[PDB]
């Protein structure tokens, strides 16, 4: 290699898209799809964020469930509220705990220091470097204190393995914190960065402000300020500096960065017909609909902007070099984005890709819609009795709870001489997977039950409830299990209270899951102490005494709760009368803030009661939700955005009831639906129980999304909890004993649809799972021990049949109690297959020779951290085809992947710190022929304290014993069989690689992943030699070790690196390499010269072919050296160059190149070579892009960009044996190339040009027009803004792809649209692509007319070249072949003739199955699939669930065959296939 | 069909590689055995193929190859049976130094025989290219058998578009002064120069020493230059072989052949073509050249296998309305011929399970004698006759291994049948009709180290070189 040859843009390609990466599921459940952004690389580095949707994700600018918001280091809060205090604890953006980190003598990381990078800095400090829980990846972390912290601010510094580098919060804005006293620091965020070379990167926050905000919003924030907003990044710096530039006093201005990524809120003018700008005026950032707060840092936390247009902005004059005087930097191109809105939420309708032509008409790609769940009430259905149920109830004939891991609970009723009749819901019988009802009771043996303060609630966050004792002196309890184990009886050093009055017992707010008592009203606040379980002492606070005081018991028509209407989670104290309702913010330890009024309510206040009125959220997003009874109705007021109220909803009661003081309404989750079902008895009649219906699904889920490239995603998702009552069910109907570690409930996605949006073929791909666990201490999702994967490719046909696919995987949870349950699982029809991987544990330690570890066995509580950080590592996985066949229980194939954990000592005395290890793969391949798997083993057996692979191994296996017969049919010859082994056979085969790096790692380095030092050597040996379990890494460590180094191997080879600089061949900083090592003989390899020469020769054509002698690698005892050659020889300068390449060279036998760059170094603007052939290029940098090239005969080669950087048309100009040739130079001819494909249809002969192309993706969606359509319905366009309003219409007048049945669903309209749309087809991504037969020297150029179709899936579709007049096919109007009445192509004479080429019928794989014939076509419209299938002739490739086609099919109905083994293959053809 | 269950596998080591060929090959006619008809593979411990054989040696057990490699395991110096030891050698950086073969069977084989030819190549500045290779006579004298001679970079040069490029390959046979070149690339123009006299069997066409200055002693007078223009398109303008012939060309709108002219010595240049029809497929359909002939071909459209073409004088034609031919043919499913006839009477074909070709009956024409060394008289005039291509058949019979038995034959119409036999190695395809020699084993003898044959036809002077 060398660098690279000045080069031309492609000059050519095809019709493709971008953001087409839905992703898939994994053991988590939390199925998520992001998008790459569409945004420079600079000069070769830039900021490489991504977007995504998560299911799992909450609310952003980026709206709901969607997420970029780069990093920042912060406290955890699920251990409740700060201190804001050192005891407090925080947690890197990797997600895990941060300890403070040890040395070699096991003390602290820390010290005063004076300098950073050397910068001596402005005052005394005080550091320590960071340590987290887990490892994945070695980064060095740093804290940063002043010495005395008042002055100024402590802040935070990072530096990766491969020495990138970050820091946080020098800056306020940088900062975030309690905005009144920012001692309280929330956090510090990242601000800029350096590359080795002293390129840079810089991210702008925008605090919080009162722009576009209202009296109301005033009145209640006014704290607002410390909200931050990631509103631009910029990039390329004016000059380098290989030093972070915050270093300094003040970073420089604006101008010297030369890239940036802009974002607006709806500033600048959304309009498509308008181009943005840098600057953005002053209308001012938009703030949301559906505004809110967080809480749980213990301060207010207002939620305001979200972003619908972002700009790339390029300085072009300075990218240039050639100009800087006010060089705004262009919009080089903008991405919009548009969201739905709803006074409670807002998130993504759709975004778009658009640039700008120089007249400022914008240019766009197509679109790409989603649209998550909607919550609606006008979907609301009507009532249903419980005849499972039907008199359980009102008031005593009711009790409840989830005890046996069910996620939803068992009916029990249950007293002193109690039944604890468990009558618990069971799927019902028949009908779809989401039927269920209550089954028989089951009493059991059980507690003492009476006079105990006896009840219900797991206290101590066990997931086992805690059935309360509490009588006179007796204080305890008992556990009880899912199985129903009664534990025996807990005392604990319980501290239970005097609970004087039960009255206002406190809960919530002390933590999640956590609760504790507290009796508390006015002026005062009694404390909790509860930790899992137990408790401290409790104490006295209080909030200020000017906070208003919520206060409890006053029936005085009037209700209380501790409940979050505002939907944070913590449910925070509400008074509500007839007439206000009042909301303290939650302030956790010992505090509330002062309360919020909602509004949205009020009922005629003489007429109240307290109750008649109930609580739970029904919208979904945690802000409880209100109803109130009326003397036929229910009255249901919904919380704006947690703010305030809807309009309240009127539903009437089932008919003839008529609710009252009796009867009692409950919400509760009937059928699985995830969130709650409306339930209800009226004790009055015998029969008491009613439900209502509400919805089908959990809202606010993706749902579907699309591309106007076609695309669509028919999310399936479904309860985990249907999914743990169906594993209990059917494993119960295997007569198992059940028992799910997962008690805990949600809803998970499950399955989708995706379909060819032209053939009408389709796709199923289906996520499913078992072993659902929780973490019996932390209370934490510890994933499923297995899952199962399978889908289906499926045709409108015609005679293949698909075969689903079916595999078994297995992960770890990190729960033993389970996780051994998972062995009974693997499919056992193969049998000599070894032992289970198992997982295994070691420690490092400072040995002389630079280290060790031991494997060994730590604590049970170090494996119960162990297990947990193991937690979603891929155990194993097995696979298969699905057909009727007695190999349908057999997969293709089975692998088996053991892990391994190195344990860390850490300033944490609790726990260690650890990393994981994949360390091993073992591989067997049946083809679904369960006789004898080939299989393999793949090994790492040595690392250093950071891991790397010094050692590994990977081995194949003889062949097993000779069978007595074929198990493949007997198609074949059985001289194939009995012949189907061999010598070769015997022999076991194990490959060795060893290699060692460098680790430049003091002081400010931390260079690592060094690559430096490697050889390999190989084994063979007789199959009589390994053990019948196969050998392990523990076995061949050993002194035994049969592949011990006394036994002569095979050295396979060795590599080495010399690095440039003055390091010895050692890398310097920045790692560049002086040179490659190659190698090529020895006296092993020197037999063919030994067959030939003398010594002379042989020295000499060694010395010739470019070979010297070297030092042999990982050196044996007696081994001489070896001929080598070196590689690469290659050069730079310094920062001040940014190291760029000056020149390089392959090899020092041939010559080198020389590269000549712009003054930025932003590109090499000519090179020249050993031949000294100078090269000259000029580049477009709104893309740094060559549009010109000359080669030393001075011959122009030349090429122009669309705007959105994509090759348009070519030319070349130049000399030609002396005389000039070639087309004019573009300035001599200034040239159109047409604006379309039906102009272009019409083009001449003789254009200056040797090519160019014009392309219409987004036709696939029909264009319309205001005019078009008021010329049906003569409103003259206020329709066509309502339907833009409605988004059935783009703003460039396209139908909008999910618009289409948004809007004949949304206002019905009929045949009304399709009279607008029908006989205009869904058009293919299209381009005609043109070059020209001679130079613009010559007038008679003939014209390449040729067109073509892709799409974004399999991308090209088919194509076809504009030919002679004659006999052809036809094309219909409605797309068909035109056909004679007996269907035969209309096969006449046209003008306009073409060969059509490329057809196939294509597949969701990407490839096709029937590869149809070419032909004539009168068109340059696509004709119709249809009429394809019925007359077009294809053979069919029949592929495996591999992708191979096991056969083909001849369109004449021949055949070839073939069958897979892993030990042979056998093929037949259309001859021999011939046995019918 | 009885040609089911003849299928062919491929079977694996551990490694993955095939350690046997497989296939089910059964001569028809006496279809109770499918041969053995497999044979050994075999690899090192590099995965690099040490072996393979004939399965007719297996039992003989003598080996018929060897292979030899480098670091990266490359192949190197190498023989077989049949090929013999043999090397070429190159740089690191993969290009060529020197090439050698001809050596023989003792092992202390003689390298006096190595027929060598050797590389030379440009220094720095210079990025290392061939400007030069020699033969080198094996133990002997070496002489430069070509230059590339690497032009500068003048204006001349750019003009010339031969910047750096070799100007002069003076060669075997003469020079070649690359002499212009395009802006695309295209050659423009080239001095083909022979040797002084190129009918001088002996003359070196090697170019030793300091340049031609020398060398005009032997390029020729006949300075046979040709001549380019070229297409943006780089499809032909024209060209001429300077002597005086020249050529033109034309394309349709996409760019299939339309029409062609081609210059005769310094003649007049005109039209090929008087009527053009191809297929879709770009295939030809129904032409007529300056001939002024209808011919047609008539095709299976989703292969093209024809089945015929006719040709006639068309109605109306300068000689009128005369069929010429009218030739039919047919053909299997993988898609071999089976049967062929024309009119203006058949012949027909068979073939092994592995088609290896074993008959080809048909008709051939009246006192043509037996097949020997020669041409015979044609038939003139053109005959009428119905008859004189009387019926006959024809077979071919095949190795084991990858050699040919025998062709045999009947004349029925004349009695003149007859069979061909073949003479060959114990160990080697060294063989020949066995009236050259009945002896196998004496018939290995008759070829070269680089198993070329010694002698001629039946032993007439021969003489293989360089280059082979």
């Amino acid at each position: 290699m060398a660098i690279t040859t000045l080069s031309l843009p492609k000059g050519g390609g095809a019709i493709n898209g971008m953001g087409e990466s839905v992703g898939q599921a994994g053991p988590d459940g939390m199925v998520t799809f992001s998008i790459p952004l569409p945004f420079s690389a600079g000069r070769g580095v830039a900021p490489a964020l991504s977007l995504s949707y998560s299911s799992g994700a909450g609310n952003g600018p980026f709206g709901m469930g969607w997420q970029c918001s780069a990093m920042s280091i912060s406290r955890r809060t699920q251990k409740g509220v700060p201190q804001y205090n050192e005891d407090d604890e925080f947690l890197s953006p990797s997600g895990e705990v941060m300890a403070i980190a040890l040395n070699d003598s096991g003390f602290e990381d820390v010290r005063t220091a004076n300098r950073l990078q050397g910068i001596p800095l402005p005052f005394s400090y005080k550091v320590t470097r960071y340590q987290p829980r887990l490892i994945q990846d070695f980064i060095k972390i740093e804290y940063w204190q002043p010495v005395k912290q008042t002055d100024g601010t402590p802040f935070w510094i990072i530096y990766s393995p491969d020495g990138q580098t970050h820091i946080l919060g020098k800056n306020s804005h940088s900062r975030v914190a309690n905005a009144e006293n920012p001692s309280q620091i929330a956090s510090w965020l990242l601000e800029e960065t350096v590359t080795p070379t002293g390129e840079h990167i810089y991210y702008q926050y925008s605090g919080e402000n009162q722009v576009n905000c209202t009296d109301a919003e005033i009145a209640l924030h006014p704290q607002d300020s410390a909200q931050r907003y990631l509103a631009r990044i910029d990039y390329g710096n004016i000059s380098p500096q290989a030093s972070l530039f915050v270093l300094d006093e003040e970073l420089p201005n604006l101008t010297q960065w030369l890239f940036h990524l802009v974002f607006d809120y709806g500033e600048r003018d959304i309009s498509i017909n308008k181009i943005p700008t840098f600057e953005g005026g002053t209308t001012g950032w938009l703030a949301r609909p559906d505004m809110f707060s967080r809480y749980d840092f213990g301060i207010e936390i207002r939620n305001r902007r979200l972003c619908h247009q972002v700009l790339g902005f390029h300085r072009l004059e300075a990218l240039n070099d050639r100009d800087v005087t006010d060089e705004i930097p262009v919009l080089v191109n903008r991405l919009t984005l548009d969201y739905d809105l709803n006074n409670s939420v807002s998130t993504l309708v759709a975004v778009r890709q658009v640039a700008y032509e120089t007249d400022g008409s914008p240019i766009t790609q197509p679109p790409l819609e989603f649209d998550y769940q909607r919550f609606d009430t006008g979907s609301i259905p009507g009532w249903q009795e419980m005849p499972q149920l039907e008199a359980f109830n009102g008031y005593q004939p009711y009790q409840m709870i989830d005890l046996y891991g069910e996620g939803t609970p068992g009916i029990l009723y249950q007293e002193t001489p109690g039944a604890w009749w468990y009558k618990s819901p069971q799927r019902q019988i028949g009908g779809d997977s989401n039927a269920v009802t209550y089954g028989a009771m089951k009493a059991l043996p059980k507690i003492p039950r009476l006079q105990e303060g006896a009840t219900l609630m797991d206290i101590n966050g066990d997931g086992r409830l805690d059935w309360v004792i509490t009588s006179a002196g007796v204080r305890g309890f008992h556990s009880i299990h899912s199985t129903g184990e009664w534990t025996h009886f807990t005392p604990l050093n319980t501290l239970p209270t005097e609970y004087f009055h039960p009255k206002a017992q406190l809960a919530d707010l002390v933590g999640a899951g956590l609760s504790d008592l507290v009796l508390i009203g006015p002026k005062s606040v009694r404390l909790y102490a509860n930790q899992q379980g137990n408790w401290a002492p409790a104490q006295d606070v209080t909030q200020a005494e000017n906070v208003s005081l919520p206060v409890i018991g006053i029936d005085s028509r009037q209700l209380v709760a501790f409940a979050d209407m505002l939907g944070s989670g913590q449910q925070h104290l509400v008074e509500i009368t007839a007439d206000s309702v009042k909301c303290w913010p939650n302030m956790g330890h010992g505090r509330f803030g002062q309360p919020l009024t909602l509004e949205g309510f009020s009922q005629p206040q003489t007429s109240f009661n307290p109750d008649r009125v109930f609580l739970a959220d029904i919208d979904g997003s945690g802000t409880n939700d209100i109803i109130y009874a009326h003397s036929e109705c229910l009255e249901i007021y919904l919380n704006e955005s947690g703010n305030r109220f809807s309009k309240p909803i009127s539903l009437l009661l089932p008919d003839g009831v008529n609710f009252d003081n009796t009867c009692q309404l409950q919400a509760a989750d009937i059928q699985g639906l995830g969130i709650a079902s409306l339930v209800m008895t009226v004790p009055h009649m015998s029969p008491t129980h009613w439900r209502c219906d509400l919805a089908l699904n959990k809202p606010w889920l993706l749902n579907v999304m699309n591309n106007n490239r076609g695309a669509e995603t028919c999310l399936f998702y479904r309860s985990s909890a249907q999914f743990w009552l169906d594993e209990k069910q059917l494993v119960e109907a295997a007569g198992q004993q059940p028992e799910c570690h997962l008690p805990f409930p949600m809803h998970l996605h499950w399955r989708s649809e995706i379909f060819d949006e032209i053939t009408g073929n389709r796709l199923t791909q289906e996520q499913e799972y078992a072993h659902g666990s929780w973490d019996g201490q932390e209370r934490e999702f510890r994933g499923f021990g297995r899952l199962i994967q399978r889908d289906t490719d499926g045709f409108a046909q015609v005679d293949i049949p698909t075969h689903p696919s079916r595999t078994v995987s297995w992960f770890a949870t990190g729960i033993p109690e389970i996780d051994t349950t998972l062995s009974a699982e693997f499919w056992r029809g193969d049998d000599q297959a070894f032992s289970p991987f198992s997982p295994r544990f070691t420690r490092w330690e400072n040995d002389s020779e630079a280290g060790s570890d031991v494997a060994f066995i730590p604590s049970e509580h170090d494996a119960f951290w162990l297990n947990r950080a193991m937690k979603g590592q891929l155990l194993r996985s097995e696979l298969y085809g699905d057909d009727g066949t007695p190999e349908a229980e057999i997969p293709y194939s089975v692998t088996e992947m053991r892990h391994q954990v190195r344990a860390l000592p850490t300033t944490d005395a609790t726990v260690p710190s650890a990393w994981c290890s994949t360390i091993e793969t073992r591989s067997y391949q049946y083809q679904r022929v369960a006789a004898d798997p080939q299989c393999s083993q793949q090994v790492v057996i040595k690392a250093d304290r950071y891991g790397s692979p010094l050692l590994s191994v990977a081995i194949n296996y003889p062949r097993r014993k000779k069978p007595e017969k074929s198990p493949y049919p007997d198609d074949l010859p059985e001289t194939l069989f009995d012949s189907s082994y061999d010598t070769q056979q015997q022999q076991l085969h194990l490959t060795k690689q060893q290699q060692n790096y460098f680790h430049l790692t003091n002081d400010d380095n931390w260079l690592l992943g060094l690559p430096k030092e490697q050889r390999n050597d190989g084994y063979q040996y007789d199959q009589e030699r390994a053990p019948a379990n196969g050998f392990t890494l523990e076995t061949l460590i050993a002194s035994n070790s049969l592949i011990g180094s006394n036994q002569p191997f095979t050295y396979l080879g060795q590599s080495r690196v010399a690095y440039q600089g003055g390091v010895d061949e050692q890398p310097s900083l920045q790692a560049l390499v002086a040179y490659g090592e190659t190698a090529i003989l020895d006296e092993k390899t020197l037999q063919a010269f030994v067959g030939v020469l003398d010594s002379k020769t042989r020295d000499e054509l060694l010395f010739s072919a470019g070979y010297q002698l070297a030092p042999r690698l990982f050196r044996v005892e007696s081994e001489p050296d070896v001929w080598v050659a070196r590689q690469g020889y290659s050069e730079f300068g310094d920062y001040s160059q940014f190291w760029r390449p000056l020149s390089q060279r392959s090899t020092l036998l041939t010559g080198k190149t020389t590269l000549k760059w712009d003054k930025h170094y932003c590109v090499v603007i000519e090179t020249q070579d050993a031949a000294q052939l100078v090269t000259q290029a000029r580049y477009d940098y709104r893309f740094l892009t060559p549009y010109s090239l000359t080669d030393a005969n001075d011959n122009q080669h030349y090429v122009v960009l669309n705007p959105f950087g994509e090759v348009i048309a070519s030319r070349f100009w130049g000399t030609e044996a002396g005389k000039d040739a070639g087309y004019s130079t573009p300035q001599a001819k200034p040239f159109v190339v047409p604006a379309t494909i039906e102009a272009a249809l019409a083009l001449s002969p003789g254009i200056p040009v040797a090519h160019c192309a014009i392309f219409e993706p987004e036709s696939w969606m029909q264009k319309l027009t205001q005019h078009d359509v008021s010329e049906r319905m003569a409103d003259n366009g206020t329709l066509w803004n309502a339907l833009l309003q409605a988004r059935f219409v783009t703003e460039d007048g396209y139908v909008c792809a999910l618009g289409r049945r948004r809007w004949m669903a949304r206002h019905g309209l009929s045949v009304l649209m399709l009279t607008l749309l029908a006989e205009i087809p869904r058009t293919p991504p299209h381009s005609l692509t043109i070059t020209t037969d001679r130079y613009d020297s010559d007038d008679q150029q003939q014209l390449r007319q040729r067109i073509l179709f892709s799409d974004g899936f399999g991308r090209l579709l088919q194509s076809a070249q504009r030919v002679e007049a004659g006999e052809s096919w036809q094309r219909s109007e409605d797309s068909s072949l035109v056909v004679n009445v007996s269907g035969t192509p209309a096969l006449v004479v046209t003008d306009n003739r073409w060969a059509v080429s490329g057809r196939t019928e294509y597949d969701g794989k990407g490839q096709g199955i029937r590869v149809y014939q070419p032909y004539f076509l009168d068109d340059w419209r696509y004709l119709s699939d249809d009429s394809a299938r019925t007359d077009l002739f294809a053979d069919t490739h029949i592929y495996d669930p591999l992708g191979r086609e096991y056969q083909v099919i001849t369109a004449k109905g021949y055949r070839r065959e073939r069958q897979y083994t892993p030990w042979f293959v056998v093929n037949q053809d259309e001859n021999d296939t011939a046995a019918n | 069909q009885l040609f089911s269950k003849t299928p062919s596998v491929t079977v694996f080591d551990n490694r993955g590689l095939s350690v046997r060929d497989i296939a089910y090959r059964r001569h028809p006619d006496t279809p109770k055995v499918t041969e053995e008809c497999i044979t050994y593979h075999q690899f090192d411990f590099r995965g690099f193929l040490a072996q393979s054989l004939d399965p007719r040696l297996n039992h003989k057990e003598v080996t018929n190859f060897s292979y030899l490699t480098d670091l990266n395991g490359n192949i190197i110096y190498t023989q077989s049976v049949d090929a013999g030891n043999t090397l070429v050698l190159n740089d690191t950086e993969g290009r060529s130094v020197i090439a050698m073969t001809n050596i023989s069977r003792n092992g202390k084989d003689d390298l006096s025989l190595a027929v060598t030819r050797t590389f030379q190549y440009e220094n720095a500045p210079l990025p290392g290219r061939p400007l030069s290779v020699t033969e080198q006579v094996n133990g002997e004298n070496a002489r430069i058998t070509e230059h590339f001679v690497y032009a500068g970079n003048t204006p001349q040069e750019k003009n010339l578009n031969l910047a750096g490029q070799c100007v002069s390959y003076y060669d075997a046979a003469g020079l070649i002064q690359t002499d212009s070149v395009s802006l695309t690339g295209k050659p423009l123009s080239v001095s083909r120069k022979l040797l002084k006299n190129l009918d001088d069997t002996n003359i070196l066409a090697d170019w030793q020493g300091n340049d031609t200055s020398a060398w005009n002693s032997l390029l020729a007078t006949e300075i046979y230059t040709t001549v380019t223009r070229t297409d943006a398109a780089g499809a032909v303008l024209t060209t001429i072989d300077a002597v005086g012939n020249q050529q033109r060309v034309a394309f349709d709108i996409a760019g299939q052949l339309s029409a062609s002219w081609l210059t005769l010595k310094g003649g007049q240049e005109q039209v090929i073509i008087k009527v053009l029809t191809y297929s879709a497929a770009g295939q030809k359909l129904r032409e007529e050249g300056g001939n002024g002939v209808v011919t047609t071909y008539t095709y299976e459209a989703e292969t093209q296998r024809l089945i015929g073409i006719k040709t006639e004088r068309p109605n109306g034609h300068a000689a009128g309305a005369k069929v010429l031919q009218d030739l039919r043919y047919e053909y299997d499913p993988v898609g071999n011929v089976l049967s062929i006839t024309n009119d203006a009477p058949e012949n027909a074909y068979r073939y092994d399970s592995l088609y290896q070709l074993v008959s080809a009956s048909g008709r051939e024409v009246a006192g043509a004698g037996q097949q020997g060394s020669d041409l015979p008289s044609p038939l003139v005039p053109l005959p009428s006759d119905s008859s004189v291509y009387t019926n006959y058949t024809r077979t071919y019979t095949y190795d084991s291994a990858g050699n040919l038995m025998r062709i045999r034959h009947s004349a029925p119409a004349t009695n003149n049948n007859y069979t061909l036999n073949i003479t060959v190695s114990e160990r080697s395809n060294r063989g020949v009709m066995s009236s050259l020699t009945e002896n196998p084993a004496d018939v290995d003898a008759l070829f070269t180290a680089s198993g070329s044959q010694k002698c001629l036809q039946q032993g007439q002077s021969l003489i293989w070189t360089p280059r082979g």
